[PDB]
């Protein structure tokens, strides 16, 4: 039943250079619950990282989100990296800014 | 209009350390209003909306029993699953179960809702006339005869009437600025060049609550669901949620293009174009 | 906050 998760990684509010904001990595329709999320800026992974609590869909997927603060920039790289047991390996999404 | 209180819950057959065997979320709409855990049989409440606050301690010392005794029902329920399906004892097994109940504009019950899964997969659904059962297999079918002979329908029947009419009404009183609004979206068309000189259009559509939104591109009048490209709809973490609809078009034709935004915080749905 | 007692209560 294990359903792999689809994850989104953008920013609360629309990305300015120099201006704070929040990233969020909402990962959503994944089956068993158990999941593994990290939030990264130039590989290394962000240490305070929120997370909502888990909670499902009619379907019975699940669904989250961690967040960080940030603050765009241009030699800045953002990503989010889940592990399911549904996938052999870690996806890592990046942080486009015009998604 | 039409409100809904709504749980989630989670139970597990093997957490892991630090992790819980039973966890539900209660929601009024599309916010979220508690947590409750078991993490090793020690009940947690969590409060995660303002209004919760104005709760008197008779409320969260009624929870704490509740959380208690459905996370021992719970642990019963996974075991006994197990033992009907035949599965080997070491595995994982996860049960949820949603409950609801929802009134009118009008604020009279127009019904309520109670379903169970097994694994990921529908397991028994009580139907919408709230006395019979839809099971999905033998051992659903077994479920459904015992809750049919013991006269179950009727306790959830008393539960929807009392407790969950009372919290619903109590905190939509109490929750008033939060769960009788609705934000407008903010919306715009924003303008990304391709490099075989063609366009990606993308229409945005943000700070909206509730979550529930429509963007539709339209070429002229042809409607382009099928093939514009469409996020699902994403919580910008304050409280409101996001979402873009975009399609590709050659550089030029630009202006043909139109996207509409529905919206139950807009007096009049958007039209918006790309400017300049 | 309900749970029907799925199997053997």
């Amino acid at each position: 039943i294990q359903k792999t998760p689809q994850i989104q990684v953008y920013s609360r509010h629309p990305p300015e250079n120099g201006k704070p904001n929040i990233l969020n990595c909402y990962v959503t329709q994944f089956h068993p619950p158990h999941i593994e999320i990290q939030m990264l800026k130039n590989g290394k992974k962000i240490p305070k990282v929120e997370m909502s609590d888990m909670s499902f869909s009619k379907d019975w997927s699940f669904y989250i989100l961690a967040h960080t603060e940030f603050t765009p920039t241009e030699t800045d790289t953002y990503a989010c990296r889940v592990k399911h047991d549904s996938m052999a390996e870690p996806k890592t999404v990046y942080w486009d800014r015009d998604m | 209009g039409s409100h809904s209180l709504r749980y989630f819950h989670t139970a597990v057959s093997r957490p892991g350390r630090g992790e819980p065997q039973y966890i539900s979320v209660g929601y009024v709409d599309d916010v979220q209003f508690q947590r409750c855990d078991s993490i090793e049989e020690i009940p947690r409440m969590e409060p995660r909306a303002p209004w919760m606050e104005k709760e008197r301690p008779e409320y969260w010392k009624e929870l704490k029993l509740k959380v208690k005794n459905i996370a021992q029902s719970a642990r019963a329920n996974l075991r006994t699953l197990l033992r009907y399906y035949n599965q080997s004892e070491g595995g994982s097994h996860i049960l949820q179960w949603m409950v609801s109940c929802e009134v009118g504009p009008d604020m009279r019950l127009l019904g309520a809702h109670y379903q169970a899964a097994y694994d990921g997969s529908d397991y028994i659904t009580l139907n919408e006339d709230l006395s019979s059962w839809t099971a999905v297999d033998m051992v659903s079918q077994i479920t459904k005869s015992r809750l049919e002979s013991a006269g179950t329908a009727e306790y959830f029947r008393a539960y929807v009437e009392g407790e969950c009419l009372e919290l619903l009404h109590r905190f939509l009183r109490n929750g008033k600025e939060i769960l009788q609004r609705a934000d407008p979206p903010k919306a715009h068309v924003a303008h990304h060049p391709r490099p075989k000189g063609d366009v990606t259009l993308r229409c945005w559509a943000l700070g909206f609550y509730p979550a529930d939104i429509t963007l539709t591109w339209q070429k002229d009048e042809e409607d382009l669901t099928q093939d514009m490209e469409l996020v699902e709809t994403r919580p910008s973490g304050d409280g409101t949620f996001q979402k873009w609809a975009a399609v590709v078009v050659p550089s030029g034709e630009e202006q043909r293009y139109t996207c509409y935004v529905h919206h139950e915080g807009l007096t009049e749905p958007l039209a918006l174009k790309w400017r300049s | 906050m309900y749970f029907i007692n799925i199997l053997t209560l």
